[PDB]
């Protein structure tokens, strides 16, 4: 609820998002 | 040029108009600026500390 | 220090030194000035940069004519 | 003692010897752009002003004077060209004489100013020490360039009583200084609108007039007062910093990309009339629309000026030079003697073919030779390589329309090589070498000097400015620190940071 | 009047500047000399 | 003050709505990258969408202020 | 020259190890200029207005000439409170190590590419 | 105390009803932060100005000199630009308000009415009741006038006919 | 009681995990949306209208060879906002034009003002010199000269460095061939004073760890230091002995090497970064006169420059037809320069 829980969530949430994009990538038949 | 006689003791905050809140904006009617800085804002600290000498030393 | 002629006539032009207006004074008509200005170099600049096209100004060397 | 790079701050609490020492400054100053008018006077020449003009010959305060109104000589001659027989005294060496005489007077003044600095008028009435109230200092100023600023732009640009300003047309073949009316609509914002001076001057010298009326008439608030260190001097010297490298990179991008304040006749073309074909294709389309009147190729190429096609050569790019090659763009390429003529190459078929221009990037560029859909069909090799589109092989023929060779035709390898190499350049000119032994390397223009230097000097004093603001908003801890530091850098000692009554 | 001004103040250059100095100036002379030449 | 680390680690709520949220977020970019969405939002190509039939070369973009016109061109079909 | 044809046959740029000594030699400017930053800026106060701060400290002296607990805060406040080194025996160790095993591997990846173990 | 004409604005501090046409009409405030006196004597200039200006345009419209060539009032002004008249009439009004300079100097100093010039040859005003009631007269003409002569130019402009030459034929557009 | 701007000053400047400050409001939005949109370009944003090349890991692309690349040539210096005339408000087409890259740059540019702001006002309130934001002036001279002075000198953005690690190695190659930045003497002191300030931090690490004094029992004499004392941890005395009797010259003041440390990679920065702005209008030391008339006059004179010449002409010859696919370069195989050609 404080400004630390923003600047961390600032920097969870899409990144938790970007590593299931990128694993979902390591699968990828190139 | 704006009248002597004004400040902002005696017009009355109800009475205002556009061009008196503008000139009050703008610094108008400014007789209460008699008080100085009274800050040097050149003055360099110059208070040194003396270390005391130990026997090792 | 001496005193002059020009010296006397341009006294009171410089006597007033750490002379202040109490509290913020016009602090919030500066911010709005600067707000303009800033807004009047963003119209500028990108007028400049040709991401604000407006109509007749047209940013060329051709438009000299 | 103090140390080689503070020798200067003595005059920081003595007005006088301030002001000294800034005319002393502002007397070298004048005296450098006398001097270098005078040199640039010495070593000018006139005589051809389409082929050699000022930027050619590393003119750099000439293309100034000429900016705004000085274009005549006492010699007789006037940059435009013309013949004046009644030059006045305003002329090129008029300009260098009044500034040399007045590099003198504020030196002398510099020297009063140093005996003489305790004046009374440095001194504050209320206190006693040598004070300046930088306020009312700056109301003062602020007016005095608002009202000049003013009448610059009211007087000296619009011809009310001055001579205008440098007006030249869209690719430079005529221009010259005229009075200009001034634009208040939009249309003053285009930069390339020489009517957006004389608009701009008459507005913001009215609106820092009444500014600076605002200045004298009101004090500063207490709040910006300290804040801002404005009983020190050094706020005012990192403010001013600030706003000249401001400056400084706004004149910078203005002469690089161009605007009507750096016409092509005073400063030369910009690099990017080479990267977008500017002049190449203002002259197909008049070669277009004279070909499209029923002339020839004979006739519609020797309409085109020697100005227009001078116009559209890389050596005249200046993003073709380098940093230590030093000198006038003559001392390149060479001095420009005479415009050859358009080159227009056949194949044994009779297939135009155009050779693809140098880009700028470029130190050197293959010689090759397109076709109208842009497929290679001739080409030079490297130095020695077996080839395949070679020029002996295609047979390439040129012919030149318009120029000194209009209506020439060569057919000999080693000729037609040459003239596919020169017009790799653009259009084909005749350049003299044996004049200023010029090496053969292109050099740039004054255009690109006043970018690279001004360029640099913004980037500094964008440090300079950092530099001032810290010493002044750190005056207090100027030579260290003290001990009432180290209960302040405890982690959580007090709620709010530096504030000694939000101890917890 | 014409006399003391409060505001004057020694210059000094010690061994270890005058080194510096000498040595920045020399090694940019052999830096740049190239450069000049041609 | 600050929330110390064993009061976070040790919170019955910190564990659970974790729990049911971040594998949610896992899940999501998984199915942002396989469902085909982020080559719609981001312009990327697909693997088979690099060349087309008519055009065998780089699709360069010539123009600035027929930008959008030209990608939109390029990119049918 | 060398440094052309080494690019042209090893590679050199996408070698891991001579990352690891650009890595070495950045991170040493960057580590050089932030503890000469921290120790100039918390410098104790001994000198006068119109001298050199570098004559507050004299050679051999036994107390420290600058805060080094003033500049742990500063630094701690800058980018997290221990996102610095306390200790300035390992703050000095951390100094002297990161750009020594920067060139130590870079030296090493040059000596690989002698034997024509190129980069990525 | 709210204003007389204005009732949802208070009266302005420094309009205390003396004057001539002083109805506490200012929503602006002009009267807060200006000399009143010289604002005053602002309005009766700009108000006789109009008032002749208005009865010219009546006149110059009804009858011309003969000397003079016949034609519109507002066109003329560029006429006796080119010929000469009309920089003689900016000279004499410049003449006169050199020593306006001085009787404005004289009015901040408060040696002066607003106004009063003192000018009353035919001796129109002497008693004080009528004196009052004719400046407000004046005052009231000198308003009506300054909007009347603007609104003279202005339908000049659009309808390019002379007053009572619109007054005959109406047209709108 | 006190005014709402005293009591925001008040919650900017709490001494709390994390400082915000004043500068906070600037740095901490900018610094991660440039962050951010690094990630998004590197992750998700292609390079195939711009550069024709894959930039991103959706396409194939690894740690080394993802970017976030410039925009086109033909975009020019536009500075390429969402809303502009350029995308139009559409974000596909934004990110297809390369106006992520804009985006990252001018928001790392105002997040490095906010940094410096940062390290400004924090020394502010602690109560020291400013000295750390003089310092980081120089790495903000490098951005600003290499990411937007350079490519507003040059024709576009298209030439200024793509955010990544192959496309910043291409960025070398290139300066290198097209503008032989290596022979330019500002860049030849930013070299100097990167390898010098790399020397000092080794050097000074390494003398103060290894003249230390005997301060407890323990073979490992991290823990023999607490950072209230007020004795020196180290022996200036011996080190100056050491490194007068072994190199010739030694540091006798603490405080002048510590400023030195802090001078030399900040004129290093800031000499290249002069290079660097000479670049930008192609003003550069790409060659020496003479040595190429004497080259010309004799085919047998040859140095190291002249082989750096051709080296650079092969750069230039055999990287401007994939390296700038917008001029539509065709080189055929016989223009392009070999050394066994001649
Ligand atoms: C330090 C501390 C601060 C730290 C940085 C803080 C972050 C600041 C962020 C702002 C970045 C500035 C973006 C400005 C964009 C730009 O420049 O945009 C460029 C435009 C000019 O546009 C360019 O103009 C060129 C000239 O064209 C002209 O000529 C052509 C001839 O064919 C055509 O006629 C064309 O119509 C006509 O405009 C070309 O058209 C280019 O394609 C077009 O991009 O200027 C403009 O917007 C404005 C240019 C004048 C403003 C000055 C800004 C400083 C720029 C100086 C650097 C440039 C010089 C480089 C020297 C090294
Ligand atoms: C911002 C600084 C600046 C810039 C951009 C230029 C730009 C130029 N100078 Mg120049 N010059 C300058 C300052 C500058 N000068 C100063 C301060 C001096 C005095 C030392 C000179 C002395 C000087 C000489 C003596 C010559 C130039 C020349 C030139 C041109 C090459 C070019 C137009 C050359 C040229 O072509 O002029 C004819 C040349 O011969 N300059
Ligand atoms: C009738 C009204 C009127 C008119 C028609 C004009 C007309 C003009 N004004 Mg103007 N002006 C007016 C009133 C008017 N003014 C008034 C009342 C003021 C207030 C006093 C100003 C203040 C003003 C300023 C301050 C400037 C102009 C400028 C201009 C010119 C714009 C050309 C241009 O794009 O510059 C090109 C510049 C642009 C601005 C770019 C935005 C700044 C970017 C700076 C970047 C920064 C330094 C960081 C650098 C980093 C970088 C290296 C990446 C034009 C002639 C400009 C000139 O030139 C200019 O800078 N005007
Ligand atoms: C308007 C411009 C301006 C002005 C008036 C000052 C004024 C001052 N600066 Mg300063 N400075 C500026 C720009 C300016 N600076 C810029 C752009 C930078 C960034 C490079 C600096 C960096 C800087 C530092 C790092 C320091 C100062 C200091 C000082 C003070 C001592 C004077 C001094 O150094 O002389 C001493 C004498 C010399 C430097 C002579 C040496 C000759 C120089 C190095 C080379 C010759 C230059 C050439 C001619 C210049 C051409 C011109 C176009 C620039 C003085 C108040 C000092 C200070 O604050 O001490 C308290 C200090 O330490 N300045
Ligand atoms: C603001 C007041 C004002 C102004 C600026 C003018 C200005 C002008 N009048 Mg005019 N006029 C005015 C009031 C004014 N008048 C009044 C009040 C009357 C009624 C007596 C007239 C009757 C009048 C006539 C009959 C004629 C002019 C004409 C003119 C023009 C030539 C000057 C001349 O001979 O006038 C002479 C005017 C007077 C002597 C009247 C002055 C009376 C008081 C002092 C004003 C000139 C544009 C002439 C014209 O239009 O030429 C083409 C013309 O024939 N005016
Ligand atoms: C009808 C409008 C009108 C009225 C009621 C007044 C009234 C007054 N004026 Mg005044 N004035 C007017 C118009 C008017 N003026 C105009 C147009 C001018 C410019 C020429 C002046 C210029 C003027 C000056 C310079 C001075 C006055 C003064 C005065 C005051 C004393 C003089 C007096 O008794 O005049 C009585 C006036 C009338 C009864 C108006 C007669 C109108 C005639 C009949 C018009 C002629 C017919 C025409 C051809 C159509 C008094 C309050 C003096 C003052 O302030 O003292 C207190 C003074 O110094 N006035
Ligand atoms: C301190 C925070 C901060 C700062 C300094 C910037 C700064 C910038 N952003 Mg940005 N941005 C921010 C937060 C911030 N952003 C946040 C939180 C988001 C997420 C919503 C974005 C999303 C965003 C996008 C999507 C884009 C930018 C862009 C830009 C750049 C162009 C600005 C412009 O022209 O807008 C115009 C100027 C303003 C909007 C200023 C506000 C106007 C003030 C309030 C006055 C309004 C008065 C008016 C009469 C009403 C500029 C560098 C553009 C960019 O990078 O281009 C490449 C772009 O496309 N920003
Ligand atoms: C916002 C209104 C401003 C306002 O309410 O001012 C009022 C506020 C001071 O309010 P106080 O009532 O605490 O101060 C007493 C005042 O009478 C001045 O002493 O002024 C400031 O805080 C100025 C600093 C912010 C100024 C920068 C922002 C100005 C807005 C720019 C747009
Ligand atoms: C430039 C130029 C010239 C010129 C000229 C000249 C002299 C032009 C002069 C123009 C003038 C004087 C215009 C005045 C307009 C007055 C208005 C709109 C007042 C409205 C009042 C209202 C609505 C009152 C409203 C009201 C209020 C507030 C109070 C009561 C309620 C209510 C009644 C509703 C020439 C002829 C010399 C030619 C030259 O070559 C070019
Ligand atoms: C090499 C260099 C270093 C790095 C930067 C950069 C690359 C730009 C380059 C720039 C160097 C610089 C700053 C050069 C400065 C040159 C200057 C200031 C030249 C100015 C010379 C001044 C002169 C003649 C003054 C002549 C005035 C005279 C007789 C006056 C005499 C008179 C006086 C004294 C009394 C009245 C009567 C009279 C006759 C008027
Ligand atoms: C760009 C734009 C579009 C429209 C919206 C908006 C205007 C807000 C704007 C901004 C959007 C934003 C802020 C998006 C946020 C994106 C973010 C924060 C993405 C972060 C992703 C994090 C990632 C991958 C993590 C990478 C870390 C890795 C692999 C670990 C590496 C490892 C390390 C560190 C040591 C070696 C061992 C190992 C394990 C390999
Ligand atoms: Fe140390």
């Amino acid at each position: 609820f404080t400004f630390r829980w923003l600047a961390i969530h600032g920097l969870a949430v899409p990144t938790v998002f970007f590593l299931g994009a990128i694993t979902s990538m390591q699968f990828i038949q190139r | 040029k704006p009248r002597a006689d004004l400040d902002r003791a005696m017009m009355d905050p109800a009475r205002d108009t556009v061009v008196s809140s503008l000139y009050k904006s703008l610094g108008g009617a400014l007789d209460k600026t008699a008080v100085y800085d009274e800050e040097d804002q050149l003055l360099i600290l110059s208070d040194m500390e003396t270390f005391p000498e130990t026997e090792l030393g | 220090a001496l005193r002059t002629r020009l010296g006397e006539l341009l006294r009171p032009l410089n006597s007033e030194y750490g002379k202040v207006a109490p509290g913020w004074g016009t602090t919030p008509i500066m911010g709005f000035v600067m707000l303009l200005f800033f807004l009047f170099l963003l119209i500028i600049l990108q007028i400049y940069n040709s991401s604000l096209i407006i109509e007749n100004v047209d940013v060329d060397w051709a438009s000299l004519g | 003692g103090l140390p080689w790079y503070r020798v200067h701050t003595v005059v920081l609490n003595d007005p006088g010897r301030l002001i000294a020492v800034h005319l002393m400054h502002t007397a070298l100053v004048a005296g450098w752009a006398g001097s270098m008018a005078l040199y640039e006077l010495a070593v000018f020449d006139p005589s051809d002003p389409v082929l050699n003009p000022m930027w050619r010959q590393g003119m750099f305060v000439m293309p100034f004077m000429a900016r705004i109104g000085v274009t005549d000589s006492w010699g007789g001659w006037s940059v435009t060209g013309e013949s004046v027989a009644n030059p006045g005294f305003w002329s090129f060496e008029g300009v260098a004489l009044a500034h040399i005489g007045l590099s003198g007077l504020l030196f002398l003044a510099a020297v009063w100013h140093w005996v003489y600095w305790d004046l009374e008028l440095f001194r504050d009435p209320r206190t006693g020490n040598p004070a300046l109230d930088l306020p009312k200092i700056f109301g003062i100023h602020l007016l005095l360039s608002g009202v000049l600023c003013f009448g610059f732009g009211a007087f000296h640009v619009t011809g009310a009583w001055g001579p205008g300003i440098w007006v030249s047309d869209a690719y430079g073949i005529t221009g010259k200084v005229q009075p200009v009316a001034p634009a208040w609509g939009a249309e003053g914002f285009n930069p390339f609108n020489p009517s957006g001076v004389a608009s701009h001057h008459i507005a913001a010298g009215i609106l820092g007039f009444l500014a600076g009326i605002f200045h004298i008439a009101v004090r500063p608030p207490q709040r910006l007062y300290r804040a801002l260190r404005m009983g020190n001097i050094e706020t005012v010297l990192s403010s001013s910093i600030a706003a000249v490298f401001w400056s400084a990179f706004i004149t910078t991008g203005t002469m690089w990309y161009g605007s009507a304040t750096t016409p092509i006749e005073l400063f030369g073309p910009t690099r990017y009339q080479w990267d977008s074909g500017y002049f190449q294709q203002e002259i197909e389309r008049r070669v277009e629309n004279s070909l499209n009147e029923g002339l020839n190729l004979s006739e519609a190429w020797s309409r085109i000026p020697d100005k227009l096609a001078f116009y559209d050569y890389i050596g005249n790019n200046p993003a073709k030079g380098g940093l230590f090659r030093a000198g006038p763009m003559n001392k390149g390429d060479g001095i420009a003697e005479a415009w050859l003529g358009h080159p227009i190459f056949q194949d044994k078929e009779g297939k135009e073919l155009t050779v693809r221009r140098m880009p700028a990037f470029f130190e050197t560029f293959p010689v090759i030779l397109v076709d109208k859909d842009g497929i290679i069909r001739a080409d030079i090799p490297f130095r020695r390589a077996e080839s395949k589109y070679s020029i002996e092989q295609v047979g390439v023929t040129v012919s030149f329309y318009g120029g000194k060779l209009n209506g020439q035709v060569f057919k000999d390898a080693p000729t037609v090589k040459k003239y596919a190499r020169k017009a790799q350049l653009g259009e084909v000119l005749e350049f003299d070498r044996t004049t200023l032994e010029s090496d053969g390397v292109f050099r740039s223009s004054p255009r690109g000097w006043y970018t690279f230097g001004h360029a640099n000097f913004a980037l500094l004093f964008f440090l300079g400015h950092l530099w001032h603001g810290s010493r002044t908003l750190f005056r207090d801890v100027f030579s260290g620190i003290g001990a009432e530091v180290t209960e302040q850098v405890e982690f959580g000692a007090f709620q709010k940071l530096g504030d000694r009554s939000t101890k917890k | 009047m014409s006399g003391p001004n409060p505001n004057k103040q020694p210059v000094e250059l010690n061994r270890t500047s005058l080194f510096w100095g000498l040595l920045l100036i020399f090694v940019l002379a052999v830096l740049f000399s190239s450069y000049f030449f041609n | 003050g600050e929330r110390p680390f064993s009061d976070i680690i040790t919170s019955i709520r910190y564990w659970i709505i974790h729990s049911i949220t971040i594998p949610a977020l896992y899940v999501a970019g998984w199915l942002f990258v396989s469902t085909g969405l982020a080559y719609d939002i981001f312009g990327t190509p697909r693997p088979n969408e690099y060349f087309t039939q008519d055009r065998q070369q780089v699709p360069l973009v010539n123009d600035r202020f027929s930008a959008k016109q030209e990608l939109e061109d390029l990119t049918k079909g | 020259n060398f440094m052309l044809v080494f690019q042209a046959e090893h590679n050199i740029l996408m070698h891991p190890f001579h990352q690891l000594g650009v890595a070495g030699v950045f991170g040493g400017s960057l580590f050089s200029a932030m503890h000469g930053s921290l120790v100039t800026s918390s410098l104790i106060r001994e000198t006068t207005e119109n001298e050199s701060a570098n004559y507050g400290y004299k050679f051999g002296q036994e107390e420290e000439t600058y805060n080094i607990v003033a500049a742990h805060g500063y630094f701690g406040r800058l980018i997290f409170q221990y996102a610095s080194f306390n200790n300035s025996r390992a703050l000095h160790f951390f100094l002297g190590l990161w750009p020594v095993v920067g060139i130590w591997f870079t030296a090493l990846g040059v000596m690989t590419m002698a034997f024509n173990l190129n980069g990525f | 105390d709210f204003s007389a004409a204005v009732p949802f604005l208070k009266r302005p501090s420094n309009l205390d009803g003396t004057l001539a046409g002083d109805v506490g009409f200012d929503p602006l405030g002009f009267s807060d932060v200006f000399d009143l006196r010289v604002l005053r004597e602002a309005e009766l200039k700009h108000g006789r100005f109009a008032m002749l200006a208005v009865l010219g345009f009546l006149v110059q419209e009804v009858y011309t000199f003969p000397f003079f060539p016949k034609m519109a009032p507002v066109d003329a002004h560029d006429y006796f630009v080119t010929q000469g008249g009309g920089s003689q009439i900016i000279f004499w009004i410049s003449f006169v308000e050199i020593f306006g300079v001085v009787a404005l100097f004289e009015l901040i100093q408060g040696k002066r009415d607003a106004g009063d010039f003192a000018f009353d040859p035919l001796g129109l005003g002497k008693d004080e009741a009528t004196l009052a009631r004719y400046k407000v007269a004046e005052i009231k003409h000198a308003r009506l006038a300054m909007i009347a002569i603007g609104g003279f130019i202005h339908q000049f402009w659009v309808t390019k006919q002379t007053v009572l030459e619109q007054l005959g034929n109406f047209q709108s557009l | 009681g006190r005014g709402w701007f005293d009591l925001i000053d008040d919650w900017l400047k709490r001494d709390r995990f994390v400082f915000v400050g004043w500068s906070g409001l600037l740095l901490f939005p900018t610094s991660y949306l440039s962050i951010g949109g690094w990630f998004t370009g590197t992750t998700f944003v292609t390079s195939w209208y711009t550069h024709g090349l894959a930039s991103s890991y959706l396409e194939g692309c690894n740690f080394f060879t993802a970017a976030v690349s410039t925009p086109a040539n033909s975009m020019g210096h536009s500075l390429l906002l969402l809303w502009g005339p350029e995308a139009q408000g559409d974000f596909t087409r934004w990110c297809q034009i390369g106006g992520l890259w804009a985006f990252c740059a001018l928001h790392g540019s105002f997040a490095l003002i906010g940094f410096c702001l940062r390290q400004f006002e924090i020394a502010r309130l602690v109560g020291i010199r400013p000295y750390n934001a003089i310092a980081f002036s120089g790495p903000i001279a490098i951005f600003v000269s290499v990411f937007l002075m350079y490519p507003l000198g040059q024709a576009s953005w298209f030439f200024a460095p793509s955010l990544g690690v192959a496309a910043i190695f291409r960025f070398l190659l290139f300066i290198q061939g097209f503008h032989n930045f290596t022979l330019n003497p500002f860049h030849m002191m930013g070299v100097a004073g990167i390898l010098g300030a790399a020397l000092l931090c080794a050097i000074h690490g390494a003398t103060v760890q290894n003249t230390i004094f005997e301060d407890g029992d323990a073979a490992n004499t991290f823990r023999a230091f607490t950072p209230t004392q007020a004795e020196e941890t180290y022996s200036m005395v011996t080190a100056n002995r050491f490194w007068s009797q072994i190199f010739g010259v030694a540091f006798s003041n603490k405080r002048w090497l510590h400023f030195f440390m802090l001078f030399v990679p900040l004129a290093g920065l800031w000499t290249s970064a002069i290079g660097i702005v000479g670049l930008a209008l192609n003003l550069r030391a790409y060659d020496f006169v003479s040595q190429e008339l004497r080259a010309a006059e004799d085919p047998e004179f040859e140095t190291f420059y002249t082989k750096n010449i051709l080296l650079n002409e092969g750069i230039r010859s055999w990287m401007a037809a994939q390296d700038q696919p917008h001029e539509n370069f065709i080189f055929p195989e016989e223009v392009l320069p070999r050394g066994n050609a001649l």
